[PDB]
């Protein structure tokens, strides 16, 4: 940012010590969000909604 | 993860509460990682959620 920043979204931290996946989920939302707005986008929020899948034996 | 797919296969509705409850930050911390409360203890806890081995094996 002291370089010229196009700085979209707040960076994130995770701490692996306690709640790193908390973290990680709560910049992830704000992220997408983020980026959203200021482009546009292609799955909001939508969804993609391919919650992937396999299984057959 | 685990629990958006255990929710989608419960006919229990308040169950079904339940467990998306448990996907707010906050009782996610408290409830389930500070307690380490695993997949497998709710699917004891909740019998009548349809998941079935071969997606929960996966």
């Amino acid at each position: 940012a002291a370089k010229g920043a196009e700085n979209i979204a707040d960076r994130g931290e995770a701490d692996a010590s306690d709640d790193f996946e908390g973290t990680y989920e709560e910049w992830r939302e704000h992220m997408w969000s983020d980026v959203a707005a200021y482009f546009n986008l292609d799955i909001e929020n939508s969804e993609d909604n391919k919650s992937t899948l396999s299984l057959q034996f | 993860t685990q629990l958006r797919a255990m929710a989608a296969k419960t006919v229990c509705p308040p169950h079904k509460v339940e467990l998306e409850a448990l996907l707010e930050k906050q009782a996610y911390k408290e409830q389930v990682l500070a307690k380490r409360l695993t997949m497998l203890e709710l699917l004891e806890k909740y019998p009548a959620c349809e998941m079935k081995f071969s997606e929960f094996i996966a």
